[PDB]
């Protein structure tokens, strides 16, 4: 319950800068 | 505590922790966990969905919402109830559809008076608000949805409420949805823990727009060509988003406002921050969502007031609160991403046209199909000028 | 143990702990991981993908795979191999495309025996089924997933079987797929952890449907204009969900039929419960996917029968049993967005028009063309009307 | 230790641990967390977005990135700020767009002449590489994504590089970008742990292609109809994947060299190794993405050489390395499908035609709108061609 | 190996109510 | 930040037959 957000959250920021 | 009736006639209370969500615009929703016990017996061997519950945070706020998820686990020699609810203000929405295609100008009153028609609930504007022209009706949508169109057109927000009245929910629609609040924050006194997050990576400084050629041109760019920017350009300097090429608006007016709201929805920030409930001292501070806040961290660089989009109560037994969590401004940089996926996951395995071994071919035979069209139209062309 | 044979020729057996999981109609997979042994070593060090696993369960169930994924990890001064693995009755099937453009009218048996054409498998309907009409044929794609089409238009489930003989694999089709089952459970007796989710966000009691109207009208509601709805509403209420807008179908007997299908599909209930093997007492229980079970939990209010849906064995060495993990019903919620999620990103990046910076120029593109040379016919059309 | 700079003017250093990631082609990415202290209150409290970040690896590697993301939290009597950056050399080119629709036939050095315009930096192409044609430009675009399919049609890869002159950054354009290096690698010596996985599910040994239709046919199969195969799949046997169905490429000498490279792309092989760097011993081998290395793991049958494709740098103070990671061959098996889903989500949500409730509406409007101005034009086609 | 499925769940609770 | 890459990883691997 409390784990979803982090891995969330490190994925929005892989978000930035993954794409040519 | 928690009073849940079936959709048909009289009412029982449960005590039971509840954890709240609220936004501005979007639904709100509820979760809680019923336990088997000598008391509830009645109710949790007897609850099914759509079961209607109110009555959160004691005797008032009557803001009456219905189940529609309903888990049973088993523990010990008891079971566990975990269960979701939403609004009846947006759920009832999501009760109806329009099937008449609604299609070509329309006026806000009658846009969102058609599309209250046999819910009961009512909506007003407060503003002066100009009209536009909606494409093609959500023939087999909701009325949540066109009024999500609808919002995204003429009221970018709204606030719904309760009125004294029975079975009556007015929809004060308005652009920036918001209410003065006396309370406030500080990072000494109800700022536990603030996350202040700048996402920048789909911004701007100036910005091109087009959007008053026809529908059949698509780039010989007539119709209002221009591009502006803000005041913060000029230290930046040159970038640019993605221009306003989609559009039909004749006027120049409107070409200006939305092209510095394309701009100025960028420079994103969003303070996930988190509250903490006082409640022997410090009581006239509910939170509640579309709000003007003041708060000021010191040692931040911060002391400007912003206003609530999200907030998250907890409420265990008697309505009290243990903890609340906020969000300001836009409401993350996480939910974004999420109601990305799920929109991605949701508008795909909604169609039918797509099959994960080499796809595009629904797409390439759509494309040559009419390139094919298009050229054997060249050919009555030239057949017909000949005649 | 576990007798793996290369593409050609010999067999040779290893020990390893088995991960296999299988649904009723969805692909069968299975998983283990080898390690580096004074024995294995002939085999570990050389093994290719596409070898060909079987023997599992012992000298017995010898239901051929093939492995596809391979990893190898390097343990202390000893080496991990990971691995994947098939059904060779659905691989074999992921082997081969079919490049005629199937089109038009089709009955079942012509249907399901020419994508059976070099596989050597066999097909066989149990109960007369109706035909209907396939709009385009899977040039570019596998017989399994135009075998997806055709279960999703007329055999909604089906079985497969090795038969006695060589090479042989009867694909029974049928509309929900069951057999019998003599064993049984309880809370007490082998149902460790049941958790009962009923999920329902998506679901309705009436519903509208149109299936008749031709290609080129959409709206103009011609077709078996009717609404029905299920027995429960009338404790419910007014709720509708997407109507079945799209349609060429031009009976009634159908409309009916797909139209109630689309109810009973949505007040969904997925029964994840776990399951505990008992060896030296109730042996006569190895679940298997597609049958009947009679399921029992005190307090908890339940004793009807269901389906199983999903089942997930393990077992160590000697094809002895560990735990066993299955799903009855609708196979979960979790997978159902699982899947939505990974179709999604599937369907995308096989596609080629995506452009992540200001997409919708490939459909805006699509679309302006298309009323725009709908414009031109109307010139067309007024020219000609002329002469 | 870490140079950074407003956009305009003068710098400042500040410690802080980098966190670097550079891909071949795929934009770098850096991140680094900078807290409060008697030193760098004067920059952490003014900081803005597009700081530009320099100096990395000390007094060299003047590799100048900027800031886009900032995060501000708080601890104890003191706040953090982690952030990440992005290279000059792709921002600048996310700087600018190009609303010219490039379309028709278009030699490389044309193409990557005119979206170098304005940027300043320069690009050169090695060997020679032949020419397509781009059926409709990017009018709404960046030039990256521009540079993206332009890599993906004749550059099938490049390595950029400050070259010794100020403000230039030379583009070598090439196919499998790579470069000799003298170091090494192996399980003994520098590689702790070797995650070695072949991924093959979407593989190939046959495959056929089609590619000089016109566009209005689609399958009436002229245009170099051939199947062609690798050197392996005589052992492994029939299996095919999408064949080349989208072409208009007329040679022969193309459509086995596009057609090889679909296969040979497909049995993947992930090397995701980890790194660990020996400074006192061993120093020669800072590790730089798309070059050559020799790996050797004893125990695991491995002998051959491979290029790096990812690279992930830290560097806590004075811009020492602490440990290393990369990834060889293709990038990995996980970031595909993450690449995927992102992919999914972003593409989705740039839309506007998506209406989760009921979707297809969207799509079925156009396609039926399609095929009814076909039956039209049928129609015209009769009517002249009985004048 | 254990922790994919709590994840996954929480993202199939907040798939309820997430869209207007 | 650990933790993302593991449930990433998982569903990569669960990506290898789900569909029929």
């Amino acid at each position: 319950d409390a784990l979803t957000s982090i891995v969330n959250g490190r994925n929005a920021k892989r978000n930035s800068e993954y794409y040519l | 505590t928690i009073t849940i009736k079936p959709p048909k006639g009289n009412g029982a209370p449960v005590p039971v922790e509840t954890t709240l969500v609220k936004k501005v615009n979007a639904d709100g929703v509820l979760t809680f966990d019923i336990l088997e016990n000598k008391y509830t017996y009645e109710v949790i061997n007897a609850i099914g969905k759509r079961w209607i519950v109110s009555h959160v945070e004691g005797e008032n706020d009557k803001k009456e919402y219905v189940i529609t998820v309903i888990d049973r686990k088993s523990e010990g020699d008891r079971q566990l109830v975990e269960c979701t609810a939403r609004e009846i203000p947006i759920d009832k929405l999501m009760i109806d559809r329009i099937y008449v295609n609604v299609t070509g100008s329309f006026t806000v009153e009658r846009y969102f008076n058609i599309v209250f028609q046999g819910t009961g609930m009512l909506f007003e504007v407060e503003g002066k608000v100009k009209s536009s022209k909606f494409e093609n009706g959500g023939e087999g949508d909701t009325r949540l949805e066109m009024f999500k169109k609808g919002l995204e057109h003429f009221g970018l927000e709204y606030k719904i409420t309760y009125d004294k009245k029975k079975d009556r929910y007015k929809f004060v629609l308005t652009p920036f949805a918001n209410q003065k609040a006396s309370y406030f924050i500080s990072d000494e006194v109800n700022a536990n823990a603030i996350k202040l997050e700048e996402d920048a990576s789909d911004f701007a400084t100036f910005i091109r727009g087009y959007g008053n050629y026809s529908g059949e041109e698509t780039f010989e760019h007539a119709g209002l060509v221009m591009e502006a920017r803000s005041a913060l350009a000029e230290i930046y300097g040159d970038i640019h988003a993605e221009p306003f090429k989609d559009g039909k608006v004749t006027d120049q007016e409107t070409m200006d406002k939305e092209l510095q709201s394309r701009l100025k929805k960028s420079l994103k920030q969003s303070l996930s921050l988190d509250f903490l409930v006082l409640r022997e001292s410090y009581p006239e501070a509910d939170p509640q969502p579309g709000d003007i806040v003041q708060i000021k961290s010191t040692k931040l660089g911060l002391n400007d007031l912003v206003r609530i989009v999200q907030v998250k109560t907890i409420r265990g037994i008697n309505n009290v609160i243990v903890k609340q969590d906020v969000t300001l401004g836009e409401f993350n940089r996480e939910q974004r991403y999420m109601k990305k996926v799920n929109t991605a996951a949701n508008y795909v395995s909604g169609l039918n046209d797509v099959n994960l071994s080499n796809p595009s071919k629904a797409a390439e035979n759509l494309k040559s199909k009419v390139a094919s069209i298009a050229k054997s139209t060249l050919d009555l062309m030239s057949r017909t000028d000949l005649i």
